């Protein structure tokens, strides 16, 4: 049927969905969209089931041509001024694209990841029940390249274009995050450094984790090895160098670094919109105690 | 017995602390069998169990339910019950570090192979890569430290040792473990009905070929 | 005549050229393209004189429609996979666009600034003899907006097109920069820390200065005031907080902060391609004494 | 008189050091008159002259040419000839630091205004911002130090003092100078035939609004 031909990708264009939960027994991480709220919205706008895959675009710059029929699309997350044959259409809104037309996302100034949804979804072959690409293990559909032809799944042309809840703007400079203290905050000489430091986000940040730099967190016992433990996205690992890492959707199932704190659920999607060079400020969700 | 320390791991997960891998594997079974509401995954590891929940609302109700759970002492096992193993892995003992392991353990290469094949191992936890299983409860004489510097490339099917663990590298990758041999068994295959050959709680027997 | 109608800009699209030099006597900075080599390259590819204005695009995402005739263009600097009506044409190459077609730059993964040149140049009105926009004093053609109509200057039709020397790829993470020590390295307790630190680039960086963060450089006399002195782009100022700032094209003519070192001419244009969150490593061009 | 320290300022400029503004100004004219090959700009400032060059190739040859230069006058002027002042700037003496300047100079606010308006100033050099002129040769009694910490915002047209200088802030900006009043005169206008109101060498008279 209908396909999307990738003309240009930008820095990183991935097929993403809800991921592959419950697979730790085989060493497979959940993966999925880095900003779940934006991904879910893109799919709701085009009336897709919530399982449908979208294209997660990093720093904008993604272009695709429609072939074989008309499509309904939506772009959420970072505002890239999306256009169809040069005519802008607006982020967070359904847009009808005709056979032969070019969907083009620009470059955002605020935020990092945008989600392109298409009614019927990006119908690539699932891997371990998910169409999500896992950056670390390389499991799922390969990162998109120019020349790739993506199938659009089956759908009914008629659907209700429902009134959606307004979208909160993405933080342009300082990102404030709530952190549940622990479980290994006792490993650090002064764990409160975490919550009084202007942490800078580096260009080494990816879907495995966000790398922060600032005043290093020193260990009480620097040679102490933590037995490997299960991790989650939003967990703040502190490697021996003392520079915190906030785990992303592609984090490995287990890790060997002490976790000082874990970002609360409400603030986890904010991480998917933090650009390299931005400042992150952390705050305890509730006081820590021995 | 009852649970020890139960940490809040963020607002939608719980990290249960244990003194041994055997306890981690027994409480994993207890938690799996309890079929708790809102549980997305149960992650056993070296000395802990991570219970991942669907949302913050499940945290307090899970903590309460967890308090009423009990594990039988019998479920905490260090040898296979009935000596019966789940899988047998055939290994060619031609590893790069076989002679080094011999020197470090105070054994001959013949004794190293015999110890590795003589005592079954339990898959404690998965990590590092899909299909990479950290094996425990094997011959304690084999305890050897990690390599000073990791190798750039270790082959796919490399049978190795580090600390209290044994493990099989699923694919070609960098690795700092002590290499004792190799297998032709497929550790991980995405198209296979059971993608990972080794699942936590399983008992493995190594066989020399 | 022929024009380019701006459809979309991306984070920041500015008209830039070689700047307005020689204006210190009126307190006006030179300004101009942040990456002079790429800017001059884009003009040479279209056979423009070096003085012709280009469009300096930040983080890509710039789109323009051609009206009133055909144009010859080139895109240099950060590789944004530029396209005409969605079809890519390649960075560092002359490309011919027809009346009604859309030139579109994508988003780079490496580098920050791209230069769109057009044969005849971006013929906007000069301000103090330059078509460069100065972000600090707001002197020059205003930052581009959707709806802006940019005139294409008059030009002859000289064919064939001259082949240019290949371009070295832009540093993807760690940027290594050569620094001439001084003149105020004596103001710092340990100036050598400058050349032993992984400096991180903040999102507060702009054409006025690149802001670096790391272990602060301490002053030997913290309350000492430096009388204002002439500055240049590439000069490394050390404000009292000890976080170095590498001055860009839009730095004011004079500054009050001690300068620990100045980036060499060979490496000054590399500064225009450093993305926020990247690592900058500094090295003495020659031994410090 | 010969040059003092000549620093390499990167690989395409030279920073000349001087003990006084009078020497900076004398050397600026000497350099300006020498019309040296590869010189893009000559940037005089309080105690230095920055000679900007067209490329690294000009650095060592310019250093050599600089060594052959001799300060042309040695005899200078600090009074307007014919008593004709080039421009008169009308000032409302309502500055935030007027009372502070009075305390520091050992004068009353009335004496501060009278000293500022009583002796004409010469525009020595420009810097800081477009249209910002560093004024010299005014009443020496007005010599006051810079503020401990700079202000976040000083209003456009702010008439100020620091060290041996007086100056008028052309636009709203941060500033560490001592503020004595304000003017409605346009220091800088890009569309005016002479963009900057004050050019080096011009004589300025300040006049109190009232
Ligand atoms: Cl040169």
């Amino acid at each position: 049927g209908t396909t999307l031909e990738v003309l240009r990708t930008g820095p990183l264009a991935l097929v993403e969905d809800l991921g592959r939960p419950g697979l730790a027994h085989m060493g497979v991480t959940r993966s999925g969209a880095a900003d779940r709220r934006s991904h879910t919205l893109a799919n709701r706008l085009v009336a897709n089931p919530g399982e449908s895959a979208t294209i997660e675009v990093t720093f904008g710059g993604f272009s695709a041509r429609v072939c074989g029929g008309d499509v309904a699309i939506a772009v959420t997350g970072a505002d890239t001024d999306p256009a169809v044959n040069g005519i802008p259409f607006g982020t967070n809104s359904i847009h009808h694209v005709h056979d032969g037309q070019v969907i083009s996302l620009g470059a955002p100034h605020s935020g990092l990841r945008s989600y392109l949804a298409v009614r019927g979804g990006i119908d690539v072959t699932p891997v371990l029940g998910s169409r999500s690409y896992d950056v670390m293990s390389a499991i799922g559909p390969s990162p998109l390249r120019p020349g790739d032809v993506l199938p659009v799944g089956e759908h009914t042309d008629e659907f209700p274009e429902l009134d959606q809840a307004p979208v909160a703007a993405i933080a342009e400079d300082v990102v404030e995050l709530q952190v549940v203290p622990g479980p290994r905050d006792d490993w650090f000489v002064d764990p409160d450094i975490l919550v009084r430091t202007n942490w800078l986000v580096t260009n080494r940040s990816d879907r495995v984790g966000m790398r922060l730099v600032g005043m290093p967190l020193e260990y009480r016992n620097p040679d102490r090895q933590l037995p490997s433990e299960g991790a989650t996205r939003g967990a703040i690992q502190v490697p021996p160098n003392g520079f915190p890492v906030i785990l992303g959707p592609d984090h490995p199932v287990t890790g060997g670094y002490p976790v000082i704190g874990v970002v609360t659920e409400e603030d986890i999607d904010k991480l998917g919109q933090v650009r390299p060079g931005q400042t992150v400020r952390l705050h305890w969700a509730y006081p820590r105690r021995p | 017995s009852t649970l020890g320390t139960v940490h809040n791991y963020g607002d939608q997960a719980l990290l249960l602390e244990f003194d041994s891998t055997a306890e981690v594997l027994a409480w994993t079974e207890t938690l799996r069998e309890a079929e708790l509401l809102g549980v997305v995954d149960i992650v056993p590891a070296a000395r802990t169990v991570l219970v991942k929940l669907a949302g913050p609302r499940y945290q307090a109700p899970t903590r309460q339910r967890l308090g009423k759970l009990r594990v039988r002492p019998e479920a905490i096992t260090h040898q296979p019950p009935g000596d019966r193993v789940d899988v047998t892995i055939d290994v060619v003992y031609d590893g790069a570090d076989l002679h080094e392991v011999a020197s470090l353990t105070g054994m001959t290469p013949a004794q190293v192979i015999a110890a590795h094949t003589g005592t079954p191992w339990r898959v404690g936890f998965c990590g590092f890569a899909p299909g990479f299983a950290y094996l425990v409860d094997g011959d304690a004489r084999l305890q050897v430290p990690r390599r000073a510097e990791p190798r750039t490339s270790v082959p796919a099917g490399a049978v190795a040792l580090a600390g209290e663990f044994s493990g099989v590298y699923p694919r070609q990758s960098p690795g700092g473990w002590q290499l004792i041999g190799h297998t032709d068994a497929v550790m991980f295959d995405v198209n296979r009905d059971k993608p990972a050959l080794l699942t936590p709680g399983m008992w493995v027997q190594f066989r020399a070929v």
